[PDB]
């Protein structure tokens, strides 16, 4: 993580 | 004294901790604040030095990318926990305490430069969907086992999962300055006692939880509204407006759109936030009004209605605005505030992110309706518990100590 999302 | 606070997070962590910082200001305290690049304009508007820390904003994901290769991810996974170590030690320099807010990774690498400079660490959440209990299942931000409902079952895997996800590059990078290893990595960002920073009507805190609810961080927000929104405004009747914060992808601007249709078959004025993802009206109509970075605390108070995503900062606000709410819910903990938005009779959790007209105006008639005015001015109210100021006590006393 550390870059948005969300998955 | 200077507290070091450290946000990974979006604008609304970013948010949470300007308002800590203003009240530590008020006391004589000084603050440094380790944030995304993105925060950039945010802290120089309230003065708060800024160490940048973490990715740009046009670095980051959108709703409907595909993820990540494993490799990639474990890169990240990596890079979150290592930046810390990087960078906090520079940052704490002169400081007597260091409060997190964000992720929870993040967060473990904090914590452990605290720990080597011995310095008392905090650390808060928005919500109590991220705080394990059995009472609650956690925030919608990661997906699960296939099938899963039990609660107890979604925490025990979820700290499974970040043990085994962060915990060999934290405590190897915990090794290299001398720290015995973590074995409760899960439980180690928290801290000794995390900080529950939401409003305790608005957002109880969970019974069997080991936590402290200081209420919402917030501070007056007293910047003005731009003219020329200030103009729309007063050039006919009080509009609804529409904002989906830090939310990003397709399915905010296919929102939008039929938003600003079922308020117009209303017959009531719009106002658009852009967002980052730079939501765009459907035309040009002076019955519509597109703007940017606003003053929502002032901005909400002069507004029929609000559509948003249901994160806990803009609910907040909304919420001791006393303005109706229509929540369109997509991840993390919007869902459970929508439900709150729902429980204390004050708007509409819309079902799902994804509206259609005729969900949306049924939604919207019920969120305009008097009793639904008269209900969310009342319980504006009783959300007013002042946890930045709560927050600030627990750290100065922490220090004192
Ligand atoms: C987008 C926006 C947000 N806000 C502020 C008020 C909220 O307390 C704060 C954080 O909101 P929040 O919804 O928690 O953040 P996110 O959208 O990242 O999940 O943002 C404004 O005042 N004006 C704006 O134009
Ligand atoms: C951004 O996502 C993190 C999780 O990695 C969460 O802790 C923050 O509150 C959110 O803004
Ligand atoms: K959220």
């Amino acid at each position: 993580x550390x870059n948005x999302x969300y998955x | 004294m200077r507290v070091l606070l450290s946000v990974c997070g979006t604008r609304g962590d970013v948010e949470i901790g300007v308002a800590l910082a203003d009240r530590l200001k008020a006391l004589g305290v000084q603050t440094r604040m380790c944030a995304p690049p993105a925060a950039e304009e945010r802290l120089a508007e309230v003065g708060v030095p800024h160490v940048p820390v973490g990715l740009p904003q046009h670095m980051m994901l959108q709703e409907g990318m595909p993820p990540p290769p494993p490799e990639e991810e474990q890169r990240l996974a990596a890079m979150t926990v290592e930046m810390q170590f990087d960078a906090v030690p520079g940052a704490a320099e002169g400081c007597a305490a260091v409060v997190a807010v964000g992720d929870l990774a993040a967060a473990t690498g904090v914590r452990s430069v605290a720990e080597k400079l011995g310095l008392p660490f905090f650390y808060s959440v928005p919500s109590p969907v991220y705080l394990a209990s059995p009472h609650l299942p956690p925030a919608y931000d990661e997906p699960t086992t296939p099938g899963v409902t039990d609660i107890r079952v979604l925490w025990e895997e979820r700290a499974a999962r970040f043990a085994d996800r962060y915990g060999p590059t934290l405590n190897r990078r915990r090794a290299e300055i001398g720290l015995p290893p973590v074995e409760d990595v899960f439980g180690y960002g928290h801290g000794e006692r995390p900080l529950l920073a939401a409003d305790p009507v608005l957002a109880p805190l969970q019974p069997d939880v080991d936590a402290v609810q200081t209420g919402a961080w917030l501070l007056s927000d007293e910047r003005p509204l731009p003219p020329e929104l200030e103009a729309f405004l007063a050039a006919g009747s009080p509009p609804v407006h529409i904002g989906f914060g830090s939310s990003s992808g397709r399915g905010i601007a296919d929102a939008a759109k039929v938003a600003v249709e079922a308020i117009r078959a209303q017959g009531r004025r719009v106002i658009l936030s852009r967002g980052w993802t730079e939501l765009v009206l459907p035309d040009d109509r002076d019955d519509c009004f597109a703007i940017d970075e606003v003053n929502f605390q002032a901005l909400f108070r002069r507004v029929a209605a609000v559509i948003h995503h249901g994160s806990a900062g803009t609910e907040h606000v909304a919420t001791r605005a006393g303005v109706p709410q229509l929540v369109i819910p997509r991840n993390t903990d919007q869902p459970y505030f929508a439900g709150r938005v729902a429980a204390l009779g004050i708007g509409v959790a819309h079902d799902g992110p994804t509206p259609t007209f005729e969900s949306l105006s049924a939604a919207l008639t019920t969120v305009l309706a008097p009793e639904t005015r008269a209900r969310a001015e009342a319980v504006a109210g009783m959300v007013l518990t002042d946890g930045a100021a709560a927050a600030a006590d627990l750290v100065l006393a922490a220090v004192g100590r």
